[PDB]
């Protein structure tokens, strides 16, 4: 089972349609599943064309020869999941689809490190880029002006599945001792949302 | 319509039939040595035989 | 509706079993329209069937190839259930674990493999590390929309769970995925945006679930 | 059957296949057990499913009958409506039920046709390199490991090497 | 060694019939008949037929005293009347063409 | 040395229907259903009709 | 199809056998061609030829409508007669399709029997006297010159001569 | 025939098996005659039977004219009572017509297939025991005496033994 493309971004309203190529051609044994982020794979199709019970009228299949074919008649922001296709016991890598819309600039937040966690000996300085859009953000680290390397940490969401927009957060990690040595903590964050780099700090203590 | 200077074994309302087929389907109401009348688009039998790619 | 129930631990060592258990409600394991499945996911692999029982005048088991040494799977008629047994595991044993039901429904009553139910899954890490509830911390709002969250350091192994106000607090949260730290234990923080003046007068408290530490912990998040 | 498989040479069919319609039953020093033959089975599918429609379909255009009332000096007209409609309902009621007996049995000879060249599909790939039970089973002269088993299953049974 | 072809069965009692043969048991069957109904005059796609009850096509258009019910009747899908409405000519007589016009109501 | 059983193959593409298979290439068919008709209005066996036109 | 030897165990049909419906190819150290069965040909053309005036001849007999018109206020009749004409119309459309699609099926399946005849017929002659290959060919474990191959043709193989 | 067997392979029928309609002569040195498989031929007897019933009792409900009469002014009436008559009567006697002809092909061919199966019977149990001649005969290695026989038409032939 080979399915394609690997990946695609499209607008609400537009109509997509993926491939899964077989091996062998079986409409009967061929199926696809939608998998939404931490939930369980659910069937979409099932035997090339047959609607999954509570499978909403915009999703169907086709199947010819070995070529099968699920359409989304009318993308909408909920229809961002991961869809595999499968014969038998096999399944395809699958197909992560993405909502395309308009671009969106973060909101940068910036937290020092509790009081409580310093006792603990270590200072997590967290900042937060809050619903943003494309994915493709740079987010830089400097104390007292000076760049930090190698002690941080990204993660970012996935799709939001209302707004179509990504969150993403950067982790600061230093000992208490580090911490405690130097004064002025910033966040500096480049997407093409934004005419210029935004710059968020605070001063320990403060 | 009117005369069509013309000449035929079975007529129609619609125009003649001039077919050694035993069926048609050009319309129901005809007169003289007629091909049998069916709603079919299409009426094919095979003769040969599975043909390979 | 049919509702499969997964329960057993997600944490293996290298070499050892791992033990996990399906529980039925809504069908029987013994139904001649029902086949009982185990399915795996890892972010390299992909989906992988496993394994199968179904009963027809008599129980019949069908496995993996790639598995088939190392791997059994029983019904038990008691308890409505089926178990699935991985013997000496190894790090590409690391996986996503769902049970899920196949042949429930058919083209003209052949079971064509569709899995119409799955469970809800067991994420489980083959690792001779230790089990290490979270510490809590939270991420203050400081100073129209404020900004507060909860960072949940260094727990072991994945998954932790994250709500707010007991579940009462969904819209404009997110949650992020874990991070694996130099240390070896994982990291995240989650969150939520609100109207900054609801600040003085809402209540905002972070529960923290890690299952695999029976760590259930409530961070209260204030200015 | 017409065809001799289905409950003939072959007994009975298994409960332990339900992959599948027709398929194969393997037994080695590995093990054994059961494996549906998909593309055989397929074909079935797709067979019978355009005969279902196929009927449903043709059965589309059929006659519909609709109320019409006569007075007390209207009787041979009223009578000759009764006759029609009834006319028309014992046709296309003789016309489905003979349609539906008909396919039906050509429907159950078509699985012991499949049956049949599905054995016939592995016997003339073995030749004589297995005995021929008689019983729908083939026992190897040679050890036939479950790479053996499938290459008899795909089609691919490299008769030369054995 | 051995490998054996064979065929599918299961506990199923489904049976059809053939020319040859009645009653043959087979593995799957699909129902094409069907034999059920819920007993009562519905509304058709919404829309609500007009049922005269008592009264009779004649009764209604013509505006007999005991069918006051159909004074001015909304938009209908089908139309329901017994077999002997006793509504029907309140003074006696004929209904000239009544058949003809009753079919004129059908569309 | 060696002798071989087959059947004919050609470049048709005329298809055909069966009750379990739609279109079926076929080596022969042979059409039974008329299409086609001349949109006049002819003389029936020499004898010319009458046209009352208006 | 129903009897497993056309796009069955024969894999394809012959572009090069032009003047017959089934046949054989040979092949030895002379060299090699194809050769029309010509009765088993013969046999298949009078089925079909029967087939086709049989399917023509029995729709012979058949409704033909008639026009019939009506006043305003016989609108009962002209749609009893409308109902009526169409009701034949229909039934005879559904005989018609109907008949061809079945006929149609069992020519594709007689021409398959036919080809599986004709290949048990040779495997009947050669017994053990060649390999059944399983692909529609016998290969001899004698030389079989053009003479040879002519007997297997013929029917007259002399089976104890090798 | 589709199946090969009636006039194909086996060449003709015998006059001197009376008793049924398939099955077994045999031939050693204590003498030879006809026999009878009677479980084959009472399968036949009990389908052909249901067949006849089926097609009698199908055309059971069918259409039954009546007389009725119009005066001079009334021949469109009249004309439209005609057609629908006669077009049930057209309908009726072609399904009639048909079905004999349809069911008459499926039931030669039936014969045909008891025959070939009765045949593939004996084979599967002797396998390479007896040389198959290629004319509905087996040719036996070793002797075959009555109770040899009999074992055959039982299905009971031991082919250890052998
Ligand atoms: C059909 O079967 C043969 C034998 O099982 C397959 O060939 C083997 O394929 C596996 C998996 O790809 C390899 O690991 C082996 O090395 C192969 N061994 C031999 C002896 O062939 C073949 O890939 C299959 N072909 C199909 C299904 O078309
Ligand atoms: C069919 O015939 C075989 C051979 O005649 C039967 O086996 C014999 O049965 C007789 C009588 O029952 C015994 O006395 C012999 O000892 C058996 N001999 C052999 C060589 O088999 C068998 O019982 C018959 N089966 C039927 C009629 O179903
Ligand atoms: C009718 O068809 C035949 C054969 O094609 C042709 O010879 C003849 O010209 C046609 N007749 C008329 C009157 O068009
Ligand atoms: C077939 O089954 C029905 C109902 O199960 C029964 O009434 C009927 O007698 C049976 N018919 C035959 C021919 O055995
Ligand atoms: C058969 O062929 C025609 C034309 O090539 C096509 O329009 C139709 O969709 C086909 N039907 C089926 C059932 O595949
Ligand atoms: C067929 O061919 C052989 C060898 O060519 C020849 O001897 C024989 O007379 C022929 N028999 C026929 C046509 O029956």
């Amino acid at each position: 089972m080979t399915q394609s493309p690997s990946s695609l971004s499209a607008s609400v309203g537009d109509r997509v349609t993926i491939t899964c190529r077989t091996s062998q051609s079986l409409s009967s044994y061929t199926h696809w599943y939608q998998q939404k982020p931490g939930k369980a794979p659910k069937l979409l199709i099932y035997a090339a064309s047959s609607r999954g019970s509570g499978v909403p009228s915009r999703f169907s299949g086709s199947g010819s020869g070995t070529d099968f074919t699920l359409t989304i008649s009318s993308l909408q922001p909920e229809d961002f999941a991961t869809y595999y296709c499968q014969q038998s016991r096999t399944f395809g890598q699958g197909t992560k689809v993405e909502i395309k819309r308009t671009v969106a600039a973060p909101s940068v937040f910036i937290f020092p490190p509790s009081d409580e966690q310093l006792k603990s000996g270590t200072a997590s300085v967290v900042c937060l880029l809050n619903n943003f859009y494309p994915r493709e953000a740079k987010v830089q680290w400097k104390v007292d002006n000076a760049l930090q390397s190698g002690n941080s940490q990204e993660s970012v969401t996935e799709q939001d599945s209302k707004d179509s927009t990504y969150s993403l957060s950067s982790t600061l990690t230093l000992s208490k001792a580090d911490y405690e040595k130097h004064k002025v903590y910033a966040c500096e964050v480049t997407h093409q949302g934004l005419s210029s780099p935004v710059t968020k700090s605070f001063n320990r203590g403060e | 319509l009117e005369y069509g200077n013309c000449n035929t074994k079975c007529q129609t309302p619609m125009g003649a039939i001039n077919s050694s087929m035993p069926f048609h389907n050009i319309h129901p109401l005809t007169i003289g040595e007629c091909p049998k009348y069916v709603k079919s688009n299409r009426l094919v039998l095979a003769t040969g035989l599975r043909n390979s790619p | 509706q049919v509702q499969l129930q997964q329960s057993g631990p997600g944490l293996v060592k290298p070499s050892q079993t791992l033990s996990l258990t399906c529980a039925i409600s809504g069908d029987s394991v013994s139904s001649y329209n029902a086949v009982w499945n185990w399915i795996r996911q890892s972010p390299s692999r992909g989906l992988e069937w496993l394994g199968r029982t179904y009963y027809r005048s008599g129980w019949y088991n069908d496995y993996a190839e790639s598995v088939k040494s190392r791997i059994t799977i029983n019904p038990d008629t008691s308890k409505n259930q089926f178990s699935l047994q991985l013997n000496s595991v190894t790090p590409e044993d690391t996986a996503v674990y769902y049970c899920a039901r196949s042949g429930h429904i058919t083209v003209f009553g052949v079971n064509v493999d569709a899995f119409d139910m799955w469970g809800q899954g067991t994420m489980v890490t083959v690792s001779s590390a230790s089990t290490k509830g979270p510490s809590v911390f939270p991420l203050a709002p400081s100073s129209g929309t404020a900004a507060l969250g909860c960072l949940v350091k260094d727990y072991f192994p994945e998954p932790v769970t994250v709500s707010w106000n007991s579940g009462a607090l969904t819209s404009g949260v997110h949650t992020f995925p874990a991070v694996l730290q130099s240390s070896g234990l994982y990291s995240l923080s989650s969150v939520v945006t609100v109207p900054s003046s609801s600040l003085g007068t809402q209540t905002y408290i972070c529960n923290v679930n890690h299952k695999p530490s029976n760590t259930k912990v409530d961070k209260k998040v204030e200015p | 059957g017409l065809f001799g498989a289905i409950a003939g040479f072959i007994e009975g069919g298994w409960q332990g296949m339900v992959d599948g319609w027709y398929g194969y039953h393997h037994s080695n020093e590995q093990g054994s057990g059961y494996a549906a033959d998909k593309e055989s089975t397929q074909k079935a599918i797709d067979g019978v499913t355009n005969k279902v429609n196929s009927i449903i379909d043709k059965m589309n255009t059929q006659f519909e009958a609709v109320g019409r009332e006569f007075n007390n000096l209207e009787r041979r007209i009223e009578n000759l409506n009764k006759k029609m409609e009834d006319g028309f309902l014992d046709v296309w009621t003789y016309n489905a039920e003979l349609l539906v007996l008909m396919e039906n049995e050509r429907t159950l000879d078509f699985h012991d046709s499949n049956v049949k060249n599905l054995y016939d599909k592995v016997r003339l790939q073995l030749r004589d390199n297995a005995k021929e039970l008689g019983n729908g089973c083939f026992e190897f002269y040679h050890k036939c490991d479950n790479e053996c088993m499938e290459s008899v299953r795909n089609g691919t049974y490299d008769y030369p090497q054995y | 060694d051995q490998i054996c072809i064979g065929y599918h069965a299961n506990n199923s009692t489904e049976q059809v019939d053939t020319i040859m043969e009645k009653n043959v048991t087979v593995t799957h069957a699909q129902d094409i008949l069907e034999k059920t109904h819920n007993g009562k005059l519905c509304d058709l796609d919404g829309v609500k037929p007009l049922i005269l009850r008592d009264c009779s096509v004649a009764g209604w258009l013509l505006g007999n005293p005991m069918c006051d019910e159909f004074i001015n009747v909304p938009e209908w899908s089908y139309i329901v009347e017994k077999a002997n409405p006793v509504n029907d000519l309140c003074y006696p007589g004929d209904f000239n063409d009544y058949e003809e016009l009753k079919h004129l109501l059908s569309r």
